[PDB]
């Protein structure tokens, strides 16, 4: 087994950034009067 | 304009609930899955460990990952720091599940009150998750963690091992929890219009 | 306090308080079933699939 963790961390950071960016879109819809 | 504002507020509330459920899923997954820290090529023995659970290899060119640890039995947890971190993460999970339960209160109670209740409870869950993530490294100086990772490890000293997906997902959960708390606060203060 | 809302005017309510405890039975009609269902969802997922 290749004992490296980059693709795993890559997908984890990707989904995390996706959820975070969705929440920033929620802020964008919110603060916009 | 009023109907547009009402539709936007309703949609943002629904999406906030969806993201709250997603963050609860994240909190449960990081609490359960033992992939907070992981071996490396320089590690003498292969294995990993979470908040409380830990699997280690025997070291005979095979996996044979003997797995020990359980939050339900505090004796098996390697260190007091691990116990405190696991307790804080459990408390955060309880808080977010409590807000998911309090979603039902939108039927009866005023929307501002329920929004602010989950705002405060998500804030407390975020602080508990921060405390757990800050206290968890203190137990790296435990004898079994040192044995697995190596002698270089210590309090706030990763050494040879590497942080795996669960720890970074927990950090993402902290960020998402703080964000959801702020979103709930602003939604509660905005629905009055 | 941009919104003129301080840490007691924006975040925490501190309004009135409770008063509406008379209809507290109505909350338990939905609160108790939800918490137990939520408890079952992660109790069984934790032991059967995740670990
Ligand atoms: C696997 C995970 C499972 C987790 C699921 C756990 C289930 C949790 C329990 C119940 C959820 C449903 C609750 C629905 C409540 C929504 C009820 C509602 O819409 O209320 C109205 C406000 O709308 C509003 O803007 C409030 C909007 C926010 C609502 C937030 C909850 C949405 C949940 C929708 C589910 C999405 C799908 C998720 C499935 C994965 C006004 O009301 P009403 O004038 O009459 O009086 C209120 C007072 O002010 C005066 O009496
Ligand atoms: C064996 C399982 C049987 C379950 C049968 C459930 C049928 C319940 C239908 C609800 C009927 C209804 O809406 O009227 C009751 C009250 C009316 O409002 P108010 O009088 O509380 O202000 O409504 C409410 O305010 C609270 C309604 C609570 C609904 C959730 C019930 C959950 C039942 C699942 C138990 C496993
Ligand atoms: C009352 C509502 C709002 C919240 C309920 C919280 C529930 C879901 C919490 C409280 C205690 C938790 C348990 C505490 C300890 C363990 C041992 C671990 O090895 C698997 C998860 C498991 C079994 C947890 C599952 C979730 C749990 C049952
Ligand atoms: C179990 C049911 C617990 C109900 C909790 C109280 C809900 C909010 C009560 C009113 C809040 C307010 O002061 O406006
Ligand atoms: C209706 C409210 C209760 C909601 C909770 C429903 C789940 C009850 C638990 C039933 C035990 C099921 C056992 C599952 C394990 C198995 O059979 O292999
Ligand atoms: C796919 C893993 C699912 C883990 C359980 C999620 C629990 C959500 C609690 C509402
Ligand atoms: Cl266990």
């Amino acid at each position: 087994d290749s004992r490296d963790y980059s693709t795993e961390l890559s997908v984890t950071v990707a989904v995390g950034a996706s959820l975070l960016f969705l929440n920033i879109l929620a802020f964008a819809a919110l603060y916009y009067k | 304009y009023h109907e547009h504002y009402m539709r936007n507020s309703r949609a943002i509330g629904v999406l906030w609930a969806i993201f709250t459920i997603c963050f609860a899923i994240i909190n449960v997954v990081v609490f359960i899955q033992p992939y907070w820290v992981g071996d490396s090529v320089s590690t003498p023995k292969p294995g990993y460990f979470g908040l409380f659970h830990y699997c280690v290899g025997s070291g005979l060119a095979g996996r044979e990952l003997t797995c020990r640890g359980s939050f339900t039995d505090f004796s098996t947890i390697p260190s007091s720091a691990f116990k405190a971190a696991a307790f804080f993460v459990l408390l955060s999970m309880v808080l977010i599940l409590g807000c998911i339960t309090c979603f039902s209160l939108f039927f009866f109670c005023n929307t501002a009150t329920v929004y602010k209740i989950c705002a405060w409870m998500q804030l407390l869950a975020a602080l508990c998750l921060v405390l757990g993530c800050m206290i968890f490294p203190d137990g790296w100086d435990a004898e079994t963690i040192r044995d697995m990772c190596g002698a270089k490890t210590g309090k706030y000293s990763l050494g040879d091992c590497s942080v795996r997906w669960a720890y970074i997902l927990a950090i993402i959960g902290i960020l998402n929890a703080l964000i959801l708390s702020f979103l709930a606060f602003v939604l509660g203060n905005r629905q009055t219009d | 306090c941009l919104d003129g809302k301080d840490c007691a005017s924006f975040f925490c309510c501190f309004e009135d308080c409770h008063i509406r405890i008379a209809k507290m039975d109505s909350y338990a009609r939905i609160f108790f079933p939800t918490a137990f269902c939520l408890f079952n969802l992660v109790y069984w997922v934790s032991y059967l699939y995740l670990g």
